[PDB]
Formats: structure tokens, sequence, C-alpha cells
């Protein structure tokens, strides 16, 4: 028994640590607005012609 | 889809020009009436024929 006992605790601690880390990562990802992704477009000329 | 818009500029352009032509004709039509009405006034005010 005790070998499994002091393995379950390690697994659970690690699980919660990853849960925290992934919450952090998701919240960091969600702040990137559209303009940031769209700043890299190649040719603005055709776009401006289109919209005008 | 935002990258490649040079290939979709023509069609819209066409419609635009087409619309313009239509307006022109309609405008012309109104101008036409604005002459004939005037001529009819000519017949009413006395005799000028």
């Amino acid at each position: 028994l005790p070998d499994l006992h002091r393995e379950l605790i390690n697994s659970s601690i690690r699980l919660r640590y990853d849960k925290y880390q992934t919450r952090e990562a998701q919240l960091l990802e969600d702040t990137k607005t559209g303009r940031d992704v769209a700043a890299g477009v190649q040719n603005p000329k055709s776009i401006s012609e289109y919209y005008s | 889809k935002l990258e490649n818009l040079k290939d979709k500029l023509p069609d819209i352009k066409s419609i635009h020009s087409k619309l313009l032509l239509r307006i022109g004709k309609l405008q012309g039509l109104y101008d036409s009436v604005q002459v004939i009405n005037r001529e009819v006034e000519g017949l009413s005010e006395g005799r000028t024929s």
C-alpha cells in the first residue's frame, strides 16, 4: 500500500500544477486582438482599393 | 482569403461601372422631360408657332 500512497499524491499535485499552467496559458492567448494577427498581411494596396 | 483580393477586384468594378451607366440614362430621361414640358408651356402662352 504505502508505495502506491506516496505515488498518488505526486500524480495529483502534478495534475493540479498543469491545470493552473494551462489556465494561465489560455488566458494569455485570449488577449491577442485581431489587429495583431492582421498586421502581417503582405499587400495593403489591393485591400484599400477593394474597400474604397 | 484576405491575402488574395486582387483576383476579386474586377467583378465588383464591373457592377460599379454598370450601375453608373444606369444612373446616367435615368438622368438623361429626366432632362428629356424637362424640355418637352417647357415646349408645352410655349403653346399655352399666346401663340408663338
